[PDB]
């Protein structure tokens, strides 16, 4: 069936746990040493939980398959599959009541806020160090008072007739000791005034117990503790029939059994509301756990056990190494040891033993199952072999090597292989290569398939010999089985999206897996030793998934800012660039000759000047005149030349280079020309234009022609490097030295005594930058163009300026590991090569850099991992929810009388939120335009300074988001698709380029945690103009208010924070309630109560964006939207509370609202870090498996709440198709049928 | 794909600690 809407909770009744159990264990025996059997009425015995072998049972009667469902007289096991050994349930009947650990010695105690009492005495009730009372009659007791308060005075009066009987009996003897006896008498005296006073004190205690024992029987009441012992034994004789107590889980068991849910609940209501302040915050801390329990169908009882659940032996198994030794599973000696101290316990009970022993024996059975439910929770922790702490039944499931987090969110997989990545130019796009020995085995099954369909193997066995043997034959049919049957490649880490991607799979002789070369960049795969993980999709969903989604063909665009990412790269780009690239005096050249001669460089064809190039005649990069009749022209020169007809084959003149004509070659038919040299950039922009105007098999085939051609281009390119090649600078003797003599001067003004070491140290640092910055800028002055150095790095392939300067000419100045700079440079270029010195403080900078990229990778995958288990539920879960909110984007701030740099991230590809009115009112856009450029530029040319967007923001769908509001997809380049989990596609967008930064990740992952940044630079309170005092070393500013309250003032603030540049921030200005004051980083918890949700909304984009774009990055705003959200999602509730709510708790915005409206409360806006907001979810599983499992579970558990199963993480564990792209119910339940015109003829 | 051993594990790691989880659809409950 596999299909389960809703997954519900609670506690496990002593009912429930018999119910799941087969059989009662009932001795405290494993395994026999001897044979290595189970032992009978144990544990892992066969007859309780399953047989050891498939279909045989213990005493070996019964062993065929033939048979099911019938137990043997002789053993009493059950001839069924082994599997079952992990399945079938046991069980253990504690003689006495045994009370969980969980709701006991949680934090704070579930037990403890029902029945109301300290842990410290609820301890001493558990542990049997105190008698509890149950139950007390107080009307038969009250009636029956004055009898026994009688009694009690005749009992007073009998120790006091013995008190001055004894006193009388003594003074007599005293006074005739001291006759006869009349220093020696005086003495003795004494002696008899304080043997009386002891036997006077003696009654005095007696007559005080027995007041004491009159005053805690007139003072009786349910929930009662008693420290003494010997007063409840008094009591137990005495006024026994009258009331009732016990001590251990029995008394809770009894105190739960006389108690009324309601009522308490209903107190409790009353309480809270009566004494307000303190008091009322413990009444309602006591209120939620009570109020749970009304709701929940299983009741409270379940608290305690009567029957102890035994886990399936598998899963605590006792497996003999190749040897003989044990290495057995800890839980097995906890189990023991709790089933051990039940047999002695039963036996006690059978005996008629003493109280005590059985209450020792009873605290021990508490201790083993305390112990085996939590162990070293309360106490010492149980140790066996070497003072090591054994794992508990709770230890499986917590911590990093927990059932929840390590052994289900990471397994092995089936049908998958993994291999060393080399290059594959050969391929196209959407082919990758795989070695023939994998390929072979890793389709074994499906080539078989084929292999037993052809009359190639008789049977399947002989297939498989065929197939494990690697005949001839094979090799015919695995590409007719691997003819279209793509696989999942992928590259750990698998930082985004991309990181997997399907392939058709051509076979290759080798080892190796033949990678795509601009798929490289979609794995962050070098091909410098890093493996790669094959994957073969199974299913016809998967199959199709693996073909439509993610054929790295299909998705060519990133999923950060929808530009093209498998683009050239590396080599393709310098070879394009060389190819397409212009140059002067070049052979075959346009001269276009006076009087005597003609043009020359001119040509009938590209056919034409392809022979005259292969023939030495004509060289790539020359000016030529080319009359092109396949490919379209410049969009000016489509205007003056036809402007009514087509070309799909008339005739045109271009002056261009045969090469720019070979590019346009590769790009589409109805692309226009570009004649220009394709700087790596420029192709971005080409590969843009065919992305958004053209379909994306054009951009994948395109891109690969443009690939192959690069490549080719690239070998005769002539980009290689040589000691020769590598030029230096012949300035660099003179613009260094005359550096020196600006420095060696300083040292003549230091010697002197007038400038300080650190100043002198910057004015060094400022010096060599300088000269650094002079050698920089000379180098491109001095290299020619052709210069592969020149090309590699003015191309865009690879490599920078830097890089180049640092490796001819000089690295310049290289920093310490603490940050600083050293004063002394490398006055030198690797060309040159370091002096050993020089080279050894280039190490520091070097070191300190690979020390940094080994955490960085870590981190990053860390801020990623927040950043989905905080949007692992944020799906496009329907088309439009409409609303008219959105956000206002800057888009051109007054001019031109202008366009944003940053409109790409802000503006483009999303839905509008508010018609495009203009001055006039004559609406040149509506609402829910997907915002192409041309929509951009209108809005520009229209004459409007601001555009209002429609966000996740500001979406007012309940569940996920709408459609419309995230807005066009990066990935399809249309509006997103009904289904998508843009919450995973934005966190790993975001999570990815973590790795490309150096301020950086630290102020990314400070800004998503929504932390105190490390610079609290304070904002504006109210709106006003500023006055700035200077103190001792300090800035006093106070802001003056417009509207007329209270001035603003602040006192101690550090003065190397600086001032906010708005000139320069003085005295005499304005200051607006939203600016920051000064230079740093705002508080965003400031800003959001200040300034509201929507301004916070902007000021986490803006400035976790900047990181971005200074690191040259580009994510779009939506992704970051879309953790924004995540966070502002949430209330913190100030006092009334209504409905059982807390005073600063976190509850849900849309929940909160639906309480809010009262029909017959006080929340504020909270913004928290993304880790307390992947912490409150309502889906258990997903809280229990991110962290605190058992905190969760004990809140889950006692409330009884039923998991929606709304979130995916939650489906990924339990394993149900997700909720998101192909398992929506509107997708995964679509029912196609062949139509009737089709199905007609047939 | 009905249920991996991974849910089951859990489901009866969770019967074992005692925490009563039950699996039921919208109409009708199921059986583990
Ligand atoms: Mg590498
Ligand atoms: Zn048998
Ligand atoms: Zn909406």
């Amino acid at each position: 069936v596999n299909f389960f809407d809703e997954l519900r909770i609670g506690l496990a009744t002593a009912d429930d746990i018999r119910n799941w159990s087969y059989g009662e264990v009932k001795k405290p025996e494993t395994i026999n040493y001897r044979t290595l059997k189970p032992e009978k009425d144990g544990l892992f015995c066969e007859k309780i939980f399953g047989p050891t072998r498939d279909w045989e049972c213990y005493c070996g009667k019964y062993k065929r398959v033939r048979f099911k469902g019938i137990i043997c007289e002789r053993c009493g096991v059950e001839v069924t599959r082994a599997k079952v050994r992990r399945e079938r349930m046991g069980h253990i009947e504690l003689a006495a009541p045994v009370t969980h650990i969980w709701y006991f010695k949680g934090v704070p105690s579930r037990l403890g806020y029902l029945l109301d009492l300290a842990p410290k005495d609820l301890e001493k009730i558990i542990y049997f160090a105190a008698y509890v009372i149950t139950s007390v009659d107080d009307e038969m007791r009250h009636n029956e008072l004055s009898t026994l308060e009688a009694e009690m005075a005749v009992e007073k009066k009998a120790v006091e007739d013995q008190r001055d009987a004894d006193l009388e009996a003594r003074a007599q003897k005293l006074e005739a000791d001291l006759a006869e006896l009349e220093d020696v008498r005086r003495k003795v005296r004494d002696s008899g005034e304080r043997e009386m006073r002891q036997l006077r004190d003696r009654a005095q205690r007696e007559l005080d117990r027995l007041d004491e024992i009159w005053n805690t029987f007139t003072k009786l009441a349910p929930k009662q503790l008693i420290v003494d012992e010997v007063l409840y034994r008094e009591l137990q004789d005495r006024y026994g029939e009258y009331f009732t107590g016990a001590m251990g889980a029995e008394s809770i068991k009894k105190l739960i059994e006389n108690f009324d849910i309601d009522a308490e609940a209903e107190s409790l209501r009353e309480v809270i509301r009566s004494g307000k302040g303190q008091k009322k915050l413990r009444a309602l801390k006591r209120l939620k756990v009570v109020a749970a329990f009304q709701q929940s169908g299983n009741s409270p009882m379940g608290m305690v056990l009567d029957a102890v659940p035994v886990i399936p032996p598998e899963l605590r198994p006792m497996v003999q190494l190749d040897g003989g030794r044990f290495a057995t599973s800890d839980l097995n000696d906890l189990y023991r040891r709790v089933i051990n101290r039940n047999n002695r316990l039963k036996r006690l009970i059978d005996l008629g033993a003493p109280e005590i022993i059985v209450n020792n024996e009873k605290r021990m059975l508490q201790e083993s199952v305390d112990a085996l439910f939590d162990n070293g929770r309360r106490g010492r922790p149980v140790t066996g072999p070497g003072n090591r702490p054994l794992k508990s039944l709770s230890d499986l499931l917590k911590g990093k090597q927990g059932r929840f987090r390590q052994n289900l969110l990471g397994k092995r997989v089936d049908y998958s292989g993994r291999s060393v990545i080399v290059v594959g130019p050969q391929l196209k796009l959407h082919q990758c290569g795989l070695p023939k020995l994998m390929a072979l085995e890793l389709f074994k099954p499906f080539v078989m398939k084929r292999l037993v369909d052809l009359n190639h193997a008789q049977n399947i066995k002989s297939a498989k010999r065929m197939v494990e043997r690697q005949r001839p034959q094979v090799w015919d049919v695995l590409e007719e089985v691997i003819a279209e049957h793509p696989v999942l490649l992928n590259r750990a880490p698998t930082l985004h999206r991309l990181g997997i991607q399907a392939f058709e799979p051509q076979l290759v002789e080798g080892k190796a897996i033949q990678l795509h070369p601009l798929v490289c960049e979609a794995f962050n795969a070098d091909f410098d030793g890093d493996q790669m993980a094959v994957h073969l999709p199974l299913s016809a969903e998967a199959q199709a998934e693996a073909r439509i989604l993610m054929l790295s063909s299909n998705n060519i665009l990133s999923p950060a800012s929808g530009k093209p990412l498998a683009m050239p790269r590396l080599d393709m780009v310098t070879g394009l660039y060389y190819l397409t690239t212009l140059v002067e005096g070049a052979t075959g050249e346009y001269q276009a000759a006076t009087k005597d001669a003609p043009e020359q460089g001119v040509y009938s064809s590209p056919a034409e000047a392809i022979m005259a190039m292969d023939r030495g005649a004509l060289s790539v990069r020359a000016k030529i005149k080319v009359r092109l009749t396949e490919l379209r022209p410049p969009t000016d020169l489509e205007a003056q030349l036809f402007e009514n007809g087509w070309k799909p084959g008339d005739a045109w003149t271009a002056e261009t280079t045969l090469g720019r004509v070979m590019f346009n070659e590769l790009l589409p038919k109805s692309y226009p020309f570009v004649n220009e040299q394709m700087h790596k950039k420029v192709q971005a922009r080409i590969i843009n234009d065919l992305a958004e105007r053209f379909p994306m098999i054009v951009v994948a085939q395109t891109v690969d022609k443009l690939k192959d051609a690069g490549f080719y281009w690239a070998t005769r390119s002539g980009v290689t490097v040589s000691m020769a090649d590598v030029l230096v600078p012949p300035q660099k003797q003179e613009i260094l030295e005359r550096h020196e003599a600006e420095a060696d001067a300083i040292e003549r003004k230091y010697q002197r005594g007038a400038l300080n070491h650190t100043e002198r140290n910057e004015s060094l640092v400022k010096i060599w930058q300088d000269a650094t910055e002079e050698v920089g800028k000379a180098l491109e002055e001095f290299y020619p163009a052709d210069n592969p150095i020149i090309t590699i790095v003015k191309s865009g392939a690879t490599g920078n300026l830097t890089q180049t300067r640092t490796l001819a000419g000089m690295k310049g100045l290289v920093t310490n590991p603490k940050g600083e700079f050293i004063p002394r440079p490398i006055k030198s270029s690797f060309r040159e090569g370091l002096t050993v010195l020089e080279y050894f403080i280039n190490t520091h900078g070097a070191r300190k850099g690979l020390a940094d990229t080994a955490l960085r990778t870590a981190d990053s995958g860390y801020l990623t991992r927040r950043l989905v288990d905080v949007s692992q539920d944020v799906i496009v879960r329907e088309h439009d929810c409409e609303t008219e909110r959105g956000i206002n984007v800057t888009l051109a701030e007054r001019g031109p009388d202008i366009r944003d740099a940053h409109v790409e991230t802000s503006a483009f590809a999303r839905t509008l939120a508010t018609d495009a009115v203009d001055a006039n009112g004559n609406v040149i856009i509506e609402r829910g335009h997907d915002l192409g450029d041309p929509a951009i530029d209108a809005l520009l040319a229209a004459g409007i300074t601001t555009v209002k967007v429609r966000s996740v923001l500001t979406c007012t769908s309940a569940t996920g988001v709408c459609a419309m509001c995230y807005g066009r997809s990066m990935a399809t380049g249309k509006l997103v698709d009904i289904g998508e989990a843009v919450g995973i596609v934005a966190a790993q967008s975001i999570g990815e380029p973590g790795t490309q930064l150096t301020g950086g990740l630290p102020r990314v992952q400070e800004l998503f945690e929504a932390r105190v940044p490390r610079n609290k630079a304070p904002i504006a309170d109210v709106a006003g103009r500023v006055r700035l005092e200077e103190s001792d070393k300090f800035f006093k500013i106070t802001i003056v208010p417009d509207d007329g309250g209270e001035e603003v003032v602040y006192d101690k603030l550090s003065k190397r924070q600086r001032l906010r540049v708005i000139g320069v921030l003085s005295d005499g200005d304005h200051v607006e309630v939203g600016d920051q004051l000064m230079e740093g980083a705002a508080d965003p918890h400031e800003v959001l109560r200040v300034q509201g949700p929507r301004e916070v909304q902007i000021h986490l984009v803006k400035e976790v964006q900047e990181v971005y774009r200074a690191q040259g990055v580009s994510i779009h705003d939506k992704h970051i939207e879309v953790i924004v959200r995540q966070m502002l999602r949430r209330v913190t509730i100030i006092d009334s509370g209504s409905t059982e709510f807390l005073p600063g708790s976190l509850t849900e915005r849309a929940e909160f609202e639906a309480e809010n409206r009262r029909v017959v409360a006080a929340g504020r806006p909270v913004l928290m870090g993304i880790t307390k907001a992947s912490l409150a979810t309502d889906s258990w599983l997903s809280a229990a498996s991110f962290q605190e499992t058992t905190r969760v579970l004990t809140d889950a558990a006692i409330n009884c709440r039923s998991d929606k199963l709304n979130g995916l993480k939650e489906n990924v564990i339990i394993g149900k198709l997700i909720p998101a792209g192909t398992g929506i119910s509107r997708y995964r339940n679509i029912q196609v049928q062949p139509t009737e015109e089709a199905r007609a003829a047939a | 794909p009905g249920i991996p051993e991974s849910f089951k594990v859990l489901l009866k790691e969770l019967q074992s600690l005692c925490l009563n989880v039950e699996v039921l659809s919208s109409d009708g409950a199921a059986i583990e």
